[PDB]
């Protein structure tokens, strides 16, 4: 997976170059500006789950306006980014991470919210590809299983530093649990699995999807050609196919079913050996989801998918 | 004639068992309600020497 890890490093170190570009943003009024941008660049993403589709275009334009140079209403006074080169590079970073935090602390709790957040992330990525590379940067670090790559336990570094690589949320004191960590990882790739299939409707876009559905085929191929982890793999595989299996079936008619009549024969027996009966909850539901789909020859539309009824009311 | 019949009888019984085993293996592999992980395990133990009833 050298090809993928090189591309992975590019987005990582390239986001690190962004960590260096606005270090000057790290006075009494200069602190007011930093908060005003961090504030007026993360509230809109938090309301995407709680709005009507008829109104959802308001948030898209409000993000597009603030980010394109135009002003936006934050509180009472108006905020802008024009002639604010660090504020521009600062908003793209916090915006890209807020999209991931929402997939981390909302999509984990409520799977339906992935799609209204994905379309908005997909349209902004479309108009501003730099924001999208920052979206992949944070998604990759917070969730390395979305690259995908399984970090290995290494000698010479502390254990706590290794647990963070795995994506475990740790306060300075201790590491987060595993059950709450599996939810954070699920919600993050259900969001990602929704992004690679949905497209912002309005705007009259001539070009291709920013992060197309092609990245969904390789991801499934790239995690099934490596040995599975005990509980993560069987979980993340399910909540990925449930979200993006339908869109992947239509694009690749016969090639997707060949990949699906394979996991039942080859990759499913592999998961039984590595996992004790005490934590089979991932693999057991991975089959319940298929057995229906296999005999039905169809993957249900993800529960929460956006319909036309959503865009009018 | 006795030695012929005893061999024709052993081959007839083993052929009856073998056909049962072949009908099973085929049906199990094709069954939608069987997980893939198990099918590979079934193919290993049934696509070889003939098993007891």
């Amino acid at each position: 997976q050298d090809i993928t890890m090189q591309w992975y490093q590019q987005l990582q170190d390239a986001s690190m170059q962004c960590v260096l570009t606005f270090e000057g943003l790290t006075d009494s009024q200069a602190k007011k500006i930093k908060m005003d941008l961090q504030k007026a660049a993360t509230i809109p993403v938090s309301q995407i789950s709680t709005i009507a589709g008829s109104k959802l275009k308001e948030i898209f334009d409000k993000i597009h306006s603030l980010l394109s140079g135009k002003p936006v209403q934050s509180g009472g006074r108006s905020v802008s980014v024009t002639l604010n080169p660090q504020g521009l590079d600062f908003v793209q970073y916090k915006l890209a991470e807020k999209f991931v935090k929402q997939g981390e602390e909302e999509v984990a709790s409520h799977h339906e919210a992935a799609f209204p957040i994905a379309v908005v992330a997909s349209g902004i990525w479309e108009l501003h590809p730099r924001v999208g590379d920052l979206i992949l940067a944070h998604l990759h670090k917070k969730c390395p299983y979305s690259v995908p790559f399984y970090p290995t336990f290494k000698e010479g570094m502390a254990l706590e530093d290794y647990q963070r690589m795995l994506g475990y949320q740790v306060k300075d004191s201790k590491v987060e649990q595993q059950d709450n960590f599996l939810k954070r990882m699920s919600g993050m790739i259900r969001l990602y699995a929704a992004i690679i299939q949905l497209r912002w409707p309005y705007g009259n876009r001539q070009e291709i999807h920013p992060h197309g559905l092609n990245h969904g085929w390789r991801w499934l191929a790239q995690i099934l050609n490596m040995e599975p982890l005990s509980d993560v793999t069987a979980t993340l595989l399910f909540d990925f196919l449930e979200v993006c299996g339908n869109a992947l079936m239509k694009q690749y008619q016969v090639q997707f079913w060949k990949m699906l009549i394979l996991i039942k024969e080859d990759y499913f027996p592999r998961i039984e050996a590595i996992t004790s009966s005490g934590q089979m909850g991932s693999f057991i539901r991975l089959k319940q989801f298929l057995e229906k789909c296999l005999q039905h020859k169809d993957i249900p539309v993800p529960k929460g998918f956006l319909t036309s009824s959503f865009w009018r009311s | 004639r006795q030695q012929q019949q005893q061999l024709n009888h052993e081959a007839s019984e083993l052929l009856e068992i073998a056909h049962i085993q072949d009908d099973l293996l085929e049906r199990l592999v094709a069954d939608p309600r069987i997980p893939e992980e198990r099918k590979a395990e079934i193919e290993e133990f049934l696509d070889g020497p003939i098993r007891t009833l």
